[PDB]
């Protein structure tokens, strides 16, 4: 039974991995989201001054 | 009785030589179009279960 806690702490690491994987892709298309409706707003201002 | 010849109305972009500036902001066309994961995100979810 020694070998418990290191497979207990490989999975807690590999979990700790996935969820900031997840937290960095939900940031990531947030990001992308945000960038691509300020973009079109900003063109979209910009054509009706000019 | 004065004559008005003093009076030179001036414009924006009378005759400028015709610079004819081509911009083309090409601003709707930056956009990020992600690419997708390598998979095991409906497919491993559903097979796997409990
Ligand atoms: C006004 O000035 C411009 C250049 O300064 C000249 O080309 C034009 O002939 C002038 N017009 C009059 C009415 O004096």
């Amino acid at each position: 039974a020694l070998q418990i806690p290191f497979a207990m702490q490989m999975a807690y690491r590999f979990n700790g991995i996935g969820v900031t994987q997840n937290v960095l892709y939900e940031n990531q298309k947030l990001i992308a989201n945000q960038f691509n409706s300020a973009i079109g707003k900003i063109q979209d201002s910009l054509s009706s001054t000019a | 009785i004065k004559d008005f010849g003093g009076f030179n109305f001036s414009q924006i972009l009378p005759d400028p030589s015709k610079p004819s500036k081509r911009s083309f902001i090409e601003d709707l066309l930056f956009n990020k179009v992600t690419l997708a994961d390598a998979g095991f995100i409906k497919q491993y979810g559903d097979c796997l279960g409990d």
